[PDB]
């Protein structure tokens, strides 16, 4: 019934999960214990339902901690999941990628590609498999990368999308964050349908200004990118106006196979005084969209050129407002230019309201849109690592922390290397000419 | 589920078990008679640790107390909190230990390391999953110097997997113990570092000077200094020992450290105060990361402004925000900039843990690393090897089983030391 | 809808709207909490309404102090504004003008172009902006100055407004009202389209009189400007008889580029018992506002020959009570002659009766007349600064302090030379011969 | 948010602590206990200025008192208001300063410097944006003299763009304290002009002429003395520190005065009575304006007839008006139109603050300058220089480690200052 399912690798990909179906439960009337109910399609949208009404969330959890996952059992969504699909592991050795890719998070994948296979055997329109996990993992990182390379290795044509999480260019969270995540983005390469990913520091920017809290948290920029995910999924679970399928967005962002990082552009985010005194209409919103202050990730698409960019809306949106607004953006200076697409653009349109949770401070709005946006400028990030990996290999620093765990420094060898095409194939985009 | 099983040796080795085990009961919110009372469930879910289930909520400390003489040992014994340990794992010798290393390490050691071994191999395959071992010892005396290196190699020699973690204390620059405590740090030294991974470094004498210069007490005793540096050892499983939203643990806190296999580094306490300098702050991060910049704030008698930052990483315990930390460590990385190691940018590690501690808002433990702790190994050498010269106080080991060109490879094992760190004091 | 927007600048800046806007409030029935109503386009003038009924004043707050701006939110307007809209600023170093024009308040004005751009992109119908400061200020003379030359350098043709209060003929507030004052013509010069200033002591020297109170406060002079606001802005704002553009004072008062210094006259100002005891036709009134006694600024009007004069009526009034008037003063001594225009006038007419506001010691008035005067005889105020100002530059009094800020004497150099020029127009245009 | 770290040095320049302190608590609502207790809403929202904020309401009063000698330092930690100031700012030195200038500067205070700067540097950095820093000392003594100049240089060559206002205390012409006074006066002013902006001069003997002259007790003490001079550091931040309808601030009262790098200026008050002199009045501004132009309300032991005004600053709290100054001061600039400087029209500084202080309706701060100041510098430089020609006491400095030509430097350094207002005495 067009129906996908969303794994969760990494203590990242633990409590992104957390505020996702919190999200989900409320966009659909369920009930906390599972037990709901305090459209017709959408009440067995992400579920199997079972005859007693309570339904399982069709997700998976691995981590290598029983840590955080058994935060879960002690809070309240005690009765969500089910004690199968919820995979721990009793140790780990996490930051440390080729052991928790080629030591200790591969004694957990028998068990985790098991369960893939049942809950693969109920959703009979199968729309392909989400995927979340971070960079400033170890094991988000080791494990998920080697979760997809068998995945797409099994599953071939299906769709794999993934929304991750990058070390900031100013705050890590560990040192490793060069060395066990840039390598993971050889194995993501070409099991990756499409992927996404997001900064902190620059999430974090949002919450001291447009969220104006001093000291947020963790759960704020989880609730925030969970907002991002049912923009796009649960807009094809809900009859909208022009329904936008997952399959229309890797069709509709990659002119080329390597290409597929857009951005992240999510707006409105209004605080609570904010929205009063204020009229958010759509062009008010598109107009936001566009500037650096509701920008997900920490880096300058003013001065690269866009690419080609889709675009969602949620609630009361007519499309009369969009092209008033969606001419004046190609007007503008602020973008340049595409010259591989005069439109450079993909509409889609549905009406569900935006959800609004009562536990944050963020406040409810009758329209919202949601931006992914390609663009000749996302991969200095990318050449941020470049210039700080680079450095760390300059001195070999516990590459026997790389080679005792299990494997040569040849892929460190295939690391710039992949890397410098990725620098390559942007230049490549930038050339426009004749 | 990730456990430890814990060694102490020597004198005041076995002194700071109580300074310890007092207080992660009390962590655990647990009694002197071990069975339970506790507040909250936060405190259950990695209860796991340090601690052996029993009949009837006993929850017995898995610990080994050992010791060359029965001086010290029964002081804890027939001192309170004697119904703690289990007798079983109290081993000790008679005849005295007279702190002279290879008396302690190579021959009265191996009439107890037979003893020894059948006592953690039956502890360690009842645990589930060794997480790894602790050793608290002295560096200056005999026994925790020498027997518990004896110790540590076969126990490398039997789980090359599992991580050894080591705790020890330093000799002065000025207010040393013994005159062997030159030859007992050297002869430590060359099994440490070959031996396990990590160990610290802690001056009493630097130690005398926080309660000196920081909490204004001028005559404090050894059951204050072993109660201030106790909660480190609380503080570097403060992270691990109940949940928080972040935490990593002490083989993540060893991989994200050291470029090689070189591993030593600093520890140091957040907050601090005095008896009546107690409500005249606000305590808070601010408060926090500015006792985690001085000298003052440490414990090695060695100058971080002599010195370069390798490697930070912090791990903070009470309602505390990233952004809070972020921008003041921003703030404090800029203006000491050059005080940090250029071989990596943001050497920083963050870990946030959840719980406070006994009656303070929040907590931070110190965990920075240095290219001066050569400062050490220089002291160290110098006055190691002018006791070297006219052969100092040599028949008291050429007089039990050692060959005196023995002793000297340890000194070019410490140079190989300073070699390195010779390097990136000044390099790249 | 044919609208226009209202920066706030310096402390003057602050306080003055804080008439001008209550004043605004009454005009149209606006509640003190921005959710009003306890024309048809008039419900809709100021303000750029939400669906929730109460509306933003399309105003701005420029301050670098934070202390006058947060009276507002302690004091009762505290939901009219947004805190977007109302910048402050943390640090001050004011009567200090180029380190706020060149060091400390450059700073904010990224943070001030950005709110500029925001609401000139709702209101579709746009006027030029207004433009409050004083030249008593630092800041406001200071950011002022460089308030306009960025935006007259952006908006081109559009109109600029403002009005102005300068340092009186006998009290100043501070010593530097020679120095960070006379030199803020330059810039306001050749940015400002139009400008208009006043005076304290003149204008306090009407309340002794005409308001006859002992000891006023700025209070009672800020509501006495903000009248003459409403008589320009709010009459097309309303649908009178003969309708009076905000572009047709600028083409209705300069016959050079330069020349753009009228007077203000407002009549009738009758205190509480006067109004009693009298009856105040509309020649009644036009004979005072020729009469120094409701002069707004301290000079001789008297003396030089007027040039081109606007008038604007409110309430119920007939154009042949006008000419009736209006050819009496041109038979009058009182005034001499124009050359260069053989009429000198220029009339309007708006329906909407004066407000009049409770607490004050004003009284109502079925009828008002508001007058903008080019004279032969305003440059004296300015002769009056080259007597002063002349004098201080002739002992290069901390001139360290506008050197160590960052700026050398060229332009103090350039002071009184631009200021030699405007002496120079005024007799250039006292030329009266063949 | 606008914010000022204070200094004190010396004896009684740590007795103006409590006539300052207790009364901005009490002109900010504050108890002795720290906790809040005021009235009006109106005094909280530029409260940031002199307190750092704190937990449980404490509210601590940034300061850092200083001494050379522990005689009065515990006298006000022991008595009352005990509770106010954090004792880690509290430092003092034991050995005596013998009121020595360069034994209080050069040299004991070098002892002490390096303790010093740790204090005020992360006391700097934890504020949010400085706006200066406060110095109140004597000119007289040694501690106060000698020890904040060598602090004072010190933070002007770290914070160059963070303004330095000082206040300090004048040698008498009559009722001198010692007879190194001399000294101490010439090699404070060495310091002051060079590195601060502004200073103020207050004589105890002309203090002690405003109770004999004006408010008529025959025997007040040093608590009623420093008690009325407090409210000018009041009163210089009584525009700032709550809101009113115009004020500017202490920068803003530095660029407006002076047309040169030379500050120095007056110091009054307005309102001011007897006991029974209270309720004879109409206590207004006409009442004010009068008590605004008499040397007998100033501090300076100058006559202002002697001088010429250069600038004025009028600092008024209370309901008042503009036009009742300025019909005022119309009426007083005229009658006494030669007293001002002709090379500025209209030097007169308005600036109208809100609350009035306890029990009076109004009250007046007053600011006006002079070039009578040299009516110190002259009685000082003649009473110091009798005491060269001879070398008088000459063996107290130069066997401590300052060349006798290095205090012949500041002859001309005050000669320099003379020179100056030689000419505006009578120029232009
Ligand atoms: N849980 C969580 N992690 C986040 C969040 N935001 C960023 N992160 C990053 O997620 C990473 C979490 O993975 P780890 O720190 O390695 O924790 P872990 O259990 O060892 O994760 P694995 O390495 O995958 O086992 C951190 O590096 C953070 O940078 C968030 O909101 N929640
Ligand atoms: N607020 C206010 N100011 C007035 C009024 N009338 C005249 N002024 C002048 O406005 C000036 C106010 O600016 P400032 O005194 O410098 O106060 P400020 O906050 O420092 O203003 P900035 O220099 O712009 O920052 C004063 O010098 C007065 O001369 C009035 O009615 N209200
Ligand atoms: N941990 C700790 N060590 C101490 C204390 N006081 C002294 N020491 C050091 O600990 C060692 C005590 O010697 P001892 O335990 O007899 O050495 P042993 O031969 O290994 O038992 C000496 O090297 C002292 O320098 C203390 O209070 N705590
Ligand atoms: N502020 C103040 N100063 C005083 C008072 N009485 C005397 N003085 C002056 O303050 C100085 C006190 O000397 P002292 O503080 O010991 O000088 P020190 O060496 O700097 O500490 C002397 O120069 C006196 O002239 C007083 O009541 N208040």
């Amino acid at each position: 019934m067009r129906e996908v399912i969303s794994v969760h690798v990494g203590q990242a990909g633990v409590q992104i999960g957390n505020a996702c179906w919190e999200l989900y439960c409320l966009e659909h009337g369920i009930g906390p214990d599972g037990f709901p109910t305090e459209l017709n399609d959408g009440f067995g949208t992400f579920f199997s339902e079972t005859g007693q009404g309570k339904f399982v969330p069709r997700s998976i959890y691995v981590d290598l901690e029983p840590n955080v996952i058994d935060q879960v059992r002690t809070g309240p969504y005690k009765d969500l999941f089910h004690p199968e699909q919820m995979v721990t592991g009793k140790e780990d050795a996490s930051n440390n990628y080729a052991r928790g890719h080629y030591t200790v998070g591969k004694e957990m994948i028998d068990s985790v590609l098991e369960r893939i296979r049942r809950m693969a055997d109920n959703c009979s329109g199968l729309q392909g498999f989400l995927v979340f996990h971070s960079f400033g993992g170890g094991t988000g990182s080791g494990l998920g990368a080697l979760l997809l390379e068998r995945l797409n290795m099994e599953y071939g044509k299906k769709s794999n999308l993934q929304f991750s999480v990058y070390p900031a260019p100013q705050v890590s969270t560990s040192v490793v964050e060069p060395y066990n995540s840039v390598l993971t983005t050889h194995a993501t390469l070409d099991n990756s349908d499409c992927t996404f990913m997001v900064d902190n520091e620059a999430c974090y920017d949002i919450c001291r200004r447009n969220l104006d809290i001093e000291r947020p948290t963790y759960e704020n920029l989880n609730r925030l990118i969970a907002q991002v995910v049912s923009s796009i999924t649960a807009s094809l679970r809900f009859a909208g106006s022009l329904n936008v399928d997952l399959n229309e967005f890797q069709t509709n962002l990659v002119p080329y196979p390597r290409i597929h990082f857009p951005l992240v552009t999510y707006s409105p985010i209004v605080s609570a005084a904010k929205a009063f005194h204020e009229s958010n209409s759509v062009q008010e919103i598109t107009n936001q969209c566009f500037e650096p202050y509701n920008q997900m990730v920490k880096c300058d698409p003013r001065t690269g050129r866009y690419m080609a960019t889709c675009l969602l809306y949620r609630g009361d949106v007519i499309p009369r407002d969009v092209q008033a607004a969606v001419t004046s953006i190609k007007s503008r200076r602020t973008i340049q230019f595409v010259d591989w697409c005069p439109t450079g653009f993909k509409i889609g349109i549905c009406y569900e309201p935006p959800q609004h949770v009562p536990g944050s401070g963020i406040a409810k709005v009758n329209r919202a849109v949601c931006m992914l946006s390609n663009t000749t400028s996302i991969a200095e990030a990318w050449s941020r690592l470049d210039h700080k990996f680079d450095l760390m290999y300059s001195k070999r620093a516990f590459v026997h922390w790389y080679v005792g765990e299990g494997m040569e420094e040849g892929e460190f060898s295939e690391a710039r290397e992949d890397l410098a095409a990725l620098e390559r194939d942007y230049e490549e985009v930038g050339q426009d000419s004749m | 589920m990730r456990e430890i099983v814990h060694i102490q040796a020597g004198q005041c080795g076995n002194q700071v078990g109580a300074a310890f085990w007092s207080t992660i009961a009390d962590e655990h919110g647990l009694d002197s008679a071990g069975i339970y009372h506790g507040t909250s469930e936060a405190q259950h879910e990695r209860l796991n640790v340090y601690f052996n289930e029993a009949a009837g909520g006993k929850y017995v400390p898995r610990a080994v107390l050992v010791d060359l003489e029965p001086g010290t040992m029964d002081a804890v014994k027939s001192g309170k909190f004697g119904n703690l340990f289990r007798p079983d794992n109290i081993i000790y010798g008679q005849s005295g230990a007279g702190n002279i290393w290879a008396k302690g390490h190579y021959t009265e050691g191996a009439e107890l390391a037979d003893a020894v071994l059948d006592v953690v191999r039956r502890e360690a395959e009842a645990c589930d999953a060794l997480q790894g071992f602790q050793l608290t010892h002295s560096l200056g005396g005999g026994t925790g110097s020498g027997m518990g290196t004896l110790l540590l190699s076969k126990i490398r020699e039997e789980y090359p997997d599992r991580m050894m973690a080591t705790f020890s204390v330093a000799p002065a620059p000025k207010s040393s113990d013994t005159v062997v405590e030159p030859y007992n740090a050297t002869l430590s030294m060359h099994q440490l570092v070959e031996n396990s991974d990590e160990t610290f470094c802690i001056d009493n004498e630097a130690l005398s000077s926080i309660f000196a210069n920081t909490l204004k007490i001028k005559s404090p005793s050894y059951d204050d200094l072993n109660h201030l540096v106790s909660a480190v050892m609380a503080g570097v499983t403060t992270s691990f020992r109940f949940p928080g939203e972040l935490n990593s643990d002490l083989r993540k806190l060893a991989v994200n450290m050291v470029p090689f296999p070189r591993h030593f580094f600093m520890v140091g306490f957040a907050p601090l105060a005095a008896i009546g300098s107690s409500s005249f702050q606000a305590v808070s991060v601010p408060e926090l990361t500015q006792q985690m910049f001085d000298a003052n704030n440490m414990m090695v008698a060695a100058d971080p402004r002599h010195g370069r930052y390798l490697t930070v990483a912090a791990l903070f315990r009470g309602k505390v925000s990233m952004k809070e930390v972020d921008e003041q460590i921003r703030s404090v990385q800029t203006k000491n900039s050059a005080y940090f190691v250029e071989w990596i940018p943001d050497n920083v590690l963050k870990a946030v843990c959840s719980v406070p501690p006994k009656d303070l808002k929040m907590s931070a433990t110190f965990i920075g690393n240095s290219t001066s702790i050569q400062e050490i190994f220089r002291r160290l050498g110098d006055q190691f090897s002018a006791m070297f010269r006219r052969k100092a106080f040599l028949h008291w080991y050429t007089g039990e089983g050692m060959d005196e060109m023995e002793f000297t490879e340890a000194e070019s094992n410490m140079n190989d030391l300073v070699s390195e760190y010779q390097q990136y004091q000044e390099a790249g």
